[PDB]
């Protein structure tokens, strides 16, 4: 989802203060529920390159 | 209180100008180094512009909360903190007037 | 549409154009203020002008400054650049340069502001964390929840109260 | 135009 | 340990002295080691003798000649590492013999006056500027010529260009629109190209015929005949075509600035012009530029042959007259010299002006030494270019080779007149040229992308800076060990060859062997090969030319490489690679990293800090070792004595080793042992897995440094003193504030102790009533000073090593103003390997350590020796860089024969060699296994079944026999340690090379709860102690705009930045427990709406109706 | 001319200071430590005197200025603000009042209230500062419920840690 | 996309994406048949053509040298149809085949890119935006406002709707179908908060102020301001 | 994930009307006292260092725990906007 790698990369990170802000970041902002791209129906949880590597051999 | 839900933009009525003043700033007085406090009518004024200090006055009548909406007898000042000093407005008076130049030289002269 | 004229000027508040003490003792003020003092002195010098008797020239001459002054506050090069005095040939932010300008205020109320609950540092791979979780450095929440954790410390023994709380985390 | 010619032109 | 080296090419002549190019020029820029009496005049004495004859004739009284007779600078004020220590600009004085004439009977000659400290240079070739080190960049530009470029718009025909540079100086353009005009263009309005002729003397008779008989476009010249029939008239009509309205009658004036002088520069009378000049177009030079003021009458050499030229461009092939202008032979590189010189005369001018208005000013005679000189000019002058300037910066000595690259780059930027911003990929890209003139890899990455880049191996300014590249002479079939630093122009008239060509000596080997004619592959014939390549080394870059097997790496990836040991910092355990190009010797040895000996003798004693030898010729010297020093960038710098007491050392051999070095070779990082396999996630994009016992034996551990500094400062409040004492609280904390004020040295400081004390007033102007009742219920009599103490800021310190205090009465120092005192804390750390740290191979395997796993658990080979780091395949797929697949195939033989190779560039080691010594360590691995009792596992037989069903081991063949094979592809057998059964497949391992990275100042993990607001903008903001937020950006608000998260983004709109009101009442809020209120009105708006009010418009808010609502709380309605 | 209005003295002061500067810098090669400067002007001039009038000299600086790499740097926005209480403050005023509040109560309105208002209320005068009652029972009471409300908060200890 | 020599025909790759949002005169167009009809060519040296006809009318169409002709002597070319080899303008195209097809096209034109680069977004997207770029349209029969006025299409489907229905009169207030690019569709709109963000704060201030606009806040960058 | 995020979406007629309620939801468990919840006797919410869940740990994901249970009423005019306030204090205890 973020393109990120780790040759150095840098997260930054927010908190969520009202008891809303909280309830929306972690119902509709919670990453392990926005599991298909709003692009294509096509998921984006996808076993990237070192999960397949596994699962091919 | 209410929601804010419709914002607009309105040309200025010289009246209007002089409503939301306080004041008519009157001299190219900033402030005097002996003291750094605003010199004399001008840009920096504590009547035309406001207090420099919390719920405190300038001169000290009046210093807590339990009469936050009252003004002082010999000098004005209302109070809550110097948020008032950075929200208000002061106007000039103009001799003869002079016009916008955003409404004078945009493309199609508004006036013209 | 009467008032597209000016014979009234607003003055922007002073918190929002500073005076202020810098290093050594140097200070520092928003740029405003000497187009402030420009139209003032002008606007000024004209009624002493006018009441001291008029020949016609001069009046008109001053007008014009007077004119060419109500411009700079409003908005800056659209007739002529105004400068500070001989050391930067820059433009002193006119009104306009402060809504609109190179980086001014709509526009940097979309390029950004700074969130006060934030933090920031190298990321790396966490293998076992699940989609759901995330491995943050508990030093880094520490600062993050502080309050949260202020007002919990006192819900708890560890401190008597906030103030405490505080010092006992400095 | 230029502020300053004009004023000069205008006494001068 | 043994080294054995495999290419065969005769590496015909050493590498050029690595910083010559800063050296040199500031050499011969500023001539000073030799008297005014040897030639070299450029530069200083150029630029002197430039702007020195001032002559001032008439307005009033004059005949003013200032002369300039010799430039004399000898005497540095103070020394290097005094000017470190002090703030100081370590330059040399200078003033030269002015004797100033008179009309009137008498010279007066004031012989000295010193205007102008100039900068010196470093032997390494870096300077000193103001405490730090500082570094002068090479530039790139047009050189002042003149070309032919394609027209605009219209496809039709080409237009000429004549391009002075100083700015001031005609910019001439030959354009020609026949319906009825001709364009010759010199601020900006066009004119005919020949009532200019006329005016110089040439007639439409002798000019057509002779130029342009095989022209016919001498029909647009004899056109306007009117004109053309009266000479010297021309030269008024002329005048009166320019546009002022001007006295007709200036007899010679303006002709002459465009003849001799000013305009037209001044550069060399020779070459600077006239080479661009007679091989391009034209043959002769009668003067510098188009220059004469001998008769009246003007000879113009340059002004026919650019029309000659253009009639000859356009009429067929004189020769092809298309000027390619990324040609090095158009583009010049500006050494410092030519950097200072320039500066040194703008202060010249600048000077000679101000004295030209006391020619007037003095009353009488007596007025040559003040009356005519002012050292203001020159000085800020000069001091501006080298702590100001652009181009000058800080050295880069994260380690020696930054220190030294960073030395060495080539920058487009700067002045602005030779390149700004705007224009690009023509230049960005790597033009033809560039070979062995600058490194194709080399230029960073982002924006400012190949525009800035440092130069090659032989790459060298020559007399104006043109990188000549090398290239050896090959006459008939024979190749030569002589060698041409030819110009970038000269390279394309040769058909010149590649040195992979096989050599027998001075015999080509190969008929149909590969040749480059002009930017163009080509196949040529061994009698063709006019010229060959020097070597490989002359292609790239030092920075680059470190790199094992670069012929296998993607030169996309192996930028990153290069870059990468910029950025390497030094380890306490330095150690050269397993596998080296082979100039890891002559990088340290060109940079000044490790101390050599310079004559043959003995060594008398061998301390910590110094070691004093005794050479044979009857002398001894002491030669200091830096110890322990602050790099600029916090890298540790000392120097470790490798001679033992009493020994004869051989001239030029290593005393003591650099910040980097093991024994005379560059080392960064250090050779492991190093498997190539997944392992669970703690590889994955580009993660390594590290080995605990890397950190047990002090491997990647390095020792920074951070240099703290506070002020006590006089306010008119009263003095800020410098006290032990610290007003509120406790003696806990002052304990290793031991000295009075300061603290002691190596005590170890955590975040948040004090490493100095200080004391400010508690006011602006003011006690305070609430405040006054409080000190006076517990104890009135209180100190009323405020604590400002320099504490130490979150993130780390480590023990105290150096402290620095400057008092009142200063010994040679410059205070500031209200400045009452200073003081210096160096603090030292020990940066042990950690999981938040990056490290990287020099092929640009870049990533960071994800896991440090027990020794108990990772990869183990059969005998207990286990792997370090786990690197993951996948990345290297991806990126093509099977380089580091090679070291690590020689590295693992290296291992087990115990011996460390050079493999060269391109001609180093090959695929069989390898695969022969592999072989030999098949013997010292499985060997000994034989005899020391054991012979094959059960594992390392199941794990061969499966390799021959894989097809890596013929199948048939005794394991023992079968290993053999199986180790020569470079992979072994190497079992889990968790479980103990063996990793199914053979898995490559060996040594490898790898670098630890530094951590920037962002690396520290900001963080920030509350803190500061800016003043104006009511956002959030940090600085010294108090992190300061990040940046919510608009592509992260849309982030959230597209998530339902409304709460969430009006919160990073107005809770947590701007609403004033609002994270007040939030941080109480949350300090009660109290779910967060909500939100006020922003600032952001509010300052808007006033902004917009102080603008005639007005904004109000409304309501449901039509109807006022409120954003200013209560302050705006009047009184 | 000054954004800072300066009397015709500091200004002829100023022109007289800065001619000197130039006289000085005539010879030296040295631009004068204010030493030169006090000495050269005359009767009463020193050190603190010209570092005093130079400091007014310096026109002040454009609080908008292009700052570091002139891209899109603007001066103003790294000065912070002192009277804005930072959280930590508000919340400092939240616990203090509050406690301060209870205690002001569970006792004698009596010389509490005088040295919380003479003290807390209005401007920093024993005798001034009760009633009708004189100094007796001021020191009295201010010392002996200033000392019970301190030594029952050194029991229930919420004002030790000193909430400054 | 291109450059100006011999014959460069398309555009690809971001560059068109641009010229596709933005509606633009692609560097080569291709004329379209504002009539459907049959087809008809002719042979003098200089300059080619190819005539649209019907039992009704004939058209002439100028086709250069570097035209390449898609079409033959012989067969129908409906309205809009590319006559020539390449780039469509898509106002062009939107008044000869109608808006339904510069819609079509421009979407399709615009997967066109994204495909050939591996990327697979769902239509749906580049509608929305689409849409957007017709939100507007031209007058010709005015009631309220005269009659050259460029206007949001929806707020005239409100004037006609309650001009017709609600009050009597028919005043029919006649429009033409306009197209225009993504920047300047957004450039000029309704709220004036989000006009002053990015095109002319100066100007775009002064018009909203004059008439006394009331930003309904709807949107959610003219609400983030606030 | 998070427990039968599913079951939940399902309940609701639009997924940011989800959020709406367990938000206010988690809102007023806080505020009128932390035990006005719907389902605390055999199995409930809890925690580890001991299993004082029970007390006050995370407001809403109790809020979905009880959501998920067909006890609660989530309408778009159910109980008018004053009342209700009024009757939860006069209920519910613990301050
Ligand atoms: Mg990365
Ligand atoms: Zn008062």
């Amino acid at each position: 989802a973020f393109n990120a790698d780790f040759d150095g990369d840098q997260m930054a990170v927010h908190v969520p203060l009202s008891s809303f802000a909280q309830a929306e970041a972690r119902i509709q902002m919670l990453s392990a529920h926005n599991l298909l791209s709003p692009a294509s129906g096509e998921p984006l949880a996808k076993p990237s390159r070192d999960i397949i590597l596994g699962l091919y051999y | 209180k209410k929601e804010v839900r419709k914002v607009r933009i309105a040309l200025a009525s010289p009246e209007k100008i002089r409503s939301w003043s306080y004041g008519e700033v009157e001299k190219p007085e900033t402030i005097n180094y002996r003291t750094l406090k605003p010199e004399r009518d001008g840009l920096f004024d504590e009547r035309i512009f406001g207090p420099i200090k919390d719920y405190e006055c300038a001169c000290g009548k009046y210093k807590r909360q339990r009469f936050e909406g009252k003004v002082c007898e010999r000098c004005g000042v209302e109070v809550t903190k110097s948020i008032v000093r950075r929200y208000r407005m002061g106007h000039i008076e103009l001799a003869t007037p002079a016009a916008h130049i955003w409404f004078v030289k945009d493309v199609p002269s508004k006036i013209g | 549409p009467e008032w597209m004229i000016l014979e009234a000027v607003p003055v922007l508040p002073p918190d929002l154009r500073p005076m202020v003490q810098v290093d050594g003792g140097r200070f520092a003020t928003s740029d405003l203020n000497d187009l402030y003092r420009r139209l003032i002195n002008r606007n000024n010098r004209l009624k002493k002008l006018l009441a001291q008797g008029a020949p016609e020239i001069i009046i008109r001459n001053e007008k014009r400054m007077l004119q060419e002054a109500v411009d700079a506050l409003l908005d800056n090069g659209r007739r002529g650049a105004p400068v500070t005095n001989p050391g930067s040939d820059r433009p002193l932010r006119s009104l306009t340069d402060i809504l609109s300008g190179k980086q001014g205020r709509f526009r940097q109320n979309l390029l950004g502001k700074r969130v006060d609950y934030s933090g920031r540092s190298v990321i790396v791979v966490g293998p076992q964390l699940k989609l759901h979780q995330c491995g943050l450095p508990k030093r880094m929440a520490l600062e993050l929840f502080k309050p949260f954790l202020l007002k919990k410390m006192e819900e708890k023994g560890i401190a008597p109260n906030v103030k405490a709380a505080r010092r006992m985390l400095e | 135009k230029i502020s300053t010619s004009d004023p000069v032109r205008q006494y001068l | 340990m043994e080294i054995k080296r495999f290419g065969r090419i005769r590496e015909v002549i050493p590498l050029p002295p690595l910083t010559e190019i800063q050296v040199e020029s500031y050499r011969r820029a500023l001539q000073a080691d030799v008297p005014p009496e040897k030639r070299e005049n450029v530069g200083i004495q150029a630029a002197f003798r430039e702007t020195f004859p001032i002559e001032e004739e008439d307005k009033g009284k004059g005949g003013l000649v200032l002369d300039f007779l010799e430039y004399r600078l000898g005497e540095p004020p103070f020394p290097q590492d005094e000017c470190r220590e002090k703030d100081l600009t370590y330059q040399a004085p200078l003033y030269a013999r002015l004797q100033l004439i008179h009309k009137d009977t008498g010279l007066i000659k004031e012989d000295e006056v010193f205007l102008g400290h100039i900068p010196l240079m470093t032997e390494d070739g870096s300077f000193i500027i103001n405490g730090a080190d500082r570094v002068i960049v090479s530039q790139i530009h047009r050189s002042p010529g003149v070309y032919f470029t394609p027209d605009p718009a219209r496809p039709g025909r080409y237009i000429a260009s004549i391009i002075p540079l100083p700015k001031r100086g005609p910019w001439i353009d030959l354009e020609v629109e026949p319906n009825g005009v001709v364009s010759m263009k010199v601020n900006k309005r066009k004119f005919p190209l020949v009532l200019l002729l006329r005016v110089l003397g040439y007639d439409q008779e002798t000019l057509a015929r002779e130029l342009g008989a095989y022209g016919e476009l001498v029909q647009g010249l004899m056109d306007e005949s009117v004109f053309a029939m009266r000479p010297e008239e021309a030269l008024i009509r002329l005048f009166t075509l320019l546009r002022p309205g001007d006295p007709p009658k200036r007899d010679k004036a303006v002709a002459y600035v465009y003849g001799l002088i000013a305009d037209p520069r001044r550069y060399d009378l020779g070459e600077a012009g006239r080479y661009k000049a007679e091989e391009k177009l034209g043959i002769r030079l009668s003067g510098r530029t188009l220059a004469r003021f001998e008769d009246g009458e003007f000879k113009d050499e340059v002004f026919l042959p650019t029309l000659r030229y253009l009639f000859a461009l356009t009429a067929g092939v004189p020769g092809h007259e298309v000027d390619d202008i990324d040609h090095l032979g158009n583009r010049r590189i500006r050494t410092v010299g030519e950097l200072m010189t320039d500066q040194f005369r703008v202060g010249l001018a600048r000077l000679a002006r101000g004295v030209r208005e006391r020619m007037l000013m003095g009353s009488e005679d007596s007025l040559t030494p003040a009356k005519l000189v002012n050292s203001r000019p020159l000085e800020a002058a000069i001091r501006e270019f080298f702590s100001r300037s652009q181009l000058s910066q800080f050295k880069d000595e994260t380690n020696p080779l930054s220190s030294l690259r960073h030395k060495r780059r080539i920058s487009a930027l700067g002045p602005g007149g030779l390149t700004r911003e705007r224009a690009g990929f023509d230049v960005r890209d790597v033009h033809r040229t560039h070979y062995g003139r600058i490194c194709p890899v080399e230029t960073p990455e982002g924006a400012n992308i190949g525009l800035i880049t440092s130069l090659a191996a032989y790459a060298r300014v020559d007399e104006l800076g043109f990188i000549r590249t090398p290239y050896r002479r090959v006459v008939g079939g024979v190749v030569t060990d002589e060698v041409v630093y030819m110009t970038a122009t000269e390279e394309d008239r040769y058909t010149i060859a590649q040195a992979n060509t096989p050599l027998e000596g001075n015999r080509i080997a190969a008929e149909r062997v590969v040749a480059r004619r002009k930017g163009e592959p080509v196949i040529v014939s061994p009698e063709e090969v006019e010229f060959m390549d020097v070597s490989p080394k002359q292609v790239f870059s030092v920075n680059t030319n470190l790199i094992p097997f670069l012929e296998h790496d993607d030169a996309n990836r192996a930028l990153m490489g290069s870059n990468m040991q910029t950025q390497a910092v030094p380890l306490i355990r330095a150690q050269a690679p397993v596998v080296m190009t082979g100039l890891e010797e002559r990088v340290v040895r060109d940079s000044l990293a490790a101390l050599y000996a310079e004559e043959d003798g003995e060594v008398a004693k061998v301390d910590g800090n110094r070691i004093v030898v005794r050479y044979e010729d009857g002398r001894l010297v002491e030669y200091p070792l830096r110890r322990f020093y602050r790099s600029n960038q916090g890298t540790a710098l000392d120097q470790r004595p490798r001679v033992v007491v009493g020994q004869r050392v051989r001239k030029g051999d290593l005393l003591a080793d650099g910040p980097a070095s093991e024994n005379g070779f560059l080392a960064l990082g250090q050779n492991v042992l190093v498997a190539i396999m997944p392992f669970d996630g703690y590889n994955f994009e580009d993660a390594i897995v590290i080995s605990e016992e890397l950190l047990k034996r002090d491997f990647y551990t390095s020792i920074h440094i951070e240099r703290y500094e506070i002020e006590a400062r006089d306010t008119k409040l009263g003095p800020e003193r410098i006290t032990r004492d610290i007003p509120h609280l406790s003696e806990a904390a002052l304990r290793d504030l031991d000295e009075e004020g300061v603290v002691r040295i190596g005590a170890e400081v955590k975040p948040g102790d004090i490493l100095v004390g200080r004391t400010s007033f508690k006011g602006e102007s003011e006690p305070t009533p609430e405040e006054r009742l409080l000190r006076s219920i517990f104890g009135e009599k209180a100190r009323d000073v405020k604590d400002t103490s320099l504490r130490v800021p979150p993130g780390e310190g480590g023990i105290v090593v150096r402290t620095v205090r400057l008092r009142r009465g200063d010994p040679g120092v410059e205070l500031k103003p209200g400045v009452r005192e200073v003081v210096r804390v160096y603090v030292a750390q020990k940066r042990k390997l950690q999981v938040g740290d990056k490290l990287a191979n020099r092929h640009g395997n870049k990533g960071v350590v994800a896991k440090i796993l027990p020794v108990e658990d990772m990869p183990h080979l059969p005998d207990g020796t286990p792997v370090d780091v786990i690197l993951n395949p996948l990345g290297v797929p991806s990126r093509m860089n099977l380089g580091q697949i090679l070291e690590t195939h020689l590295g693992l033989a290296g291992y087990f024969l115990g011996q460390r190779y050079i493999s060269p560039i391109f001609d180093g080691a090959k695929e069989p060699e390898i695969k022969e010594l592999l072989a030999q360590a098949f013997e010292v691995y499985f060997g000994k296994r034989k005899g020391e009792g054991f012979g094959v596992d059960k594992r390392e037989v199941e794990v061969l079944r499966r390799a021959e069903k894989l097809g890596l081991v013929t199948p048939g063949k005794t394991p023992e026999e079968q290993l053999k094979e199986l180790f020569l592809q470079g992979k072994v057998v190497l079992y889990d340690g968790r479980t103990g059964e063996p990793i199914e497949g053979p898995i490559v391992v060996g040594q490898m090379f790898i670098m630890k990275l530094y951590h920037m100042v962002e690396d520290k993990m900001h963080a920030r709860s509350t803190g500061p607001y800016s003043l104006i903008t009511q956002q959030p903001l940090g600085g010294k102690a108090q992190f300061g937020g990040q940046r919510f950006g608009e592509m992260e608000v849309w982030a959230l705009e597209a998530y339902g998260a409304a709460h969430t983004l009006q919160e990073m709109l107005t809770l947590k930045s701007d609403d004033i009101e609002g994270r007040n009442a939030a941080y109480e809020a949350i300090i009660k427990g109290e779910d967060v209120p909500e939100p006020s009105v922003p600032e952001s708006f509010r300052v808007l709406v006033k902004e917009l009010q102080a603008l005639a418009l007005d904004v109000q808010t409304l309501d449901e109706k039509d109807n006022p609502v409120d954003i200013f709380e209560g302050l705006a309605s009047k009184r | 001319a000054r954004t800072i209005r300066i009397p015709v003295h500091m200004v002829e002061t100023i022109n007289k200071l800065s001619r000197t500067a130039r006289q000085l810098q005539q010879e030296l090669g040295r631009e004068p430590t204010y030493e030169e400067i006090a000495e050269a002007m005359g009767p009463g001039w020193d050190a603190k005197r010209v570092e005093e009038t130079l400091k007014i000299a310096q026109e002040p600086v454009s609080l908008e200025t292009p700052i570091g790499d002139e891209k899109d740097s603007f001066y103003g926005d790294f000065i912070p603000d002192e009277h804005l209480p930072s959280p930590v403050d508000a919340a400092t005023q939240s616990l203090l009042s509050e406690e301060l509040e209870k205690a002001l109560s569970k006792l004698s309105e009596r010389e509490a209230m005088v040295l919380k208002l003479r003290k807390g209320l209005i401007d920093g005068e024993e005798v001034g500062a009760f009633f009708g009652v004189t100094r007796e029972r001021i020191r009295q009471i201010e010392n002996k419920a200033l000392r019970k409300l301190k030594y029952h908060e050194s029991r229930t200890r919420k004002l030790r840690d000193f909430l400054d | 996309t291109g450059g100006v020599a011999g014959a460069a025909d398309i555009t690809q790759g971001l560059p068109r994406v641009i010229e596709l949002f933005e509606a633009r005169r692609p560097k080569a167009k291709a004329v379209i048949s504002e009539i459907d009809g049959v087809v008809r060519i002719e042979e003098t040296e200089e300059k080619l053509s190819v005539f649209v006809e019907s039992e009704g009318f004939s058209k002439e169409y100028k086709l250069p040298k570097e035209a390449r002709l898609l079409v033959k002597d012989g067969d129908y070319v409906e309205a809009g149809q590319p006559l020539t080899r390449g780039a469509i303008d898509p106002h062009q195209l939107l008044e000869a085949k109608g808006p339904e097809a510069v819609e079509r096209y421009l979407v399709e034109e615009i997967q066109k890119v994204y495909r050939a680069q591996g990327v697979k977004l769902h239509d749906k997207h580049i509608e929305i935006v689409v849409r957007q770029m017709m939100k507007y349209v031209e007058v010709t029969d005015p009631g309220d406002s005269r009659l050259l006025e460029g206007q949001v299409l929806e707020k005239w489907d409100v004037e006609a709707l309650n001009e017709r229905l609600i009050a009597e009169g028919k005043t029919p207030v006649a429009w033409k179908p306009l197209l225009m690019g993504v920047t300047k569709s957004a450039l000029s709109t309704k709220s004036w908060l989000s006009a002053a963000s990015f095109q002319n704060t100066t100007h775009v201030l002064t018009e909203a102020a004059i008439a006394g606009k009331k930003d309904e806040l709807i949107g959610l960058k003219e609400n983030v301001i606030l | 994930a998070e427990p039968g995020i599913d079951k939940l979406f399902g309940m609701v007629d639009s997924k940011y009307r989800l959020t709406v309620v367990v938000a206010k939801r988690a809102q007023q468990l806080l505020r009128h006292g932390f035990k006005n919840t719907v389902l605390e006797p055999e199995e409930r919410p809890k925690m580890q260092t001991l299993e004082g869940l029970f007390d006050d740990p995370n407001a809403e994901t109790w809020a979905m725990k009880e959501l998920l249970t067909g006890r609660l009423v989530f309408g778009e005019n159910l109980v008018p906007e004053d009342r209700l306030q009024k009757e939860m204090e006069r209920i519910y205890p613990g301050e």
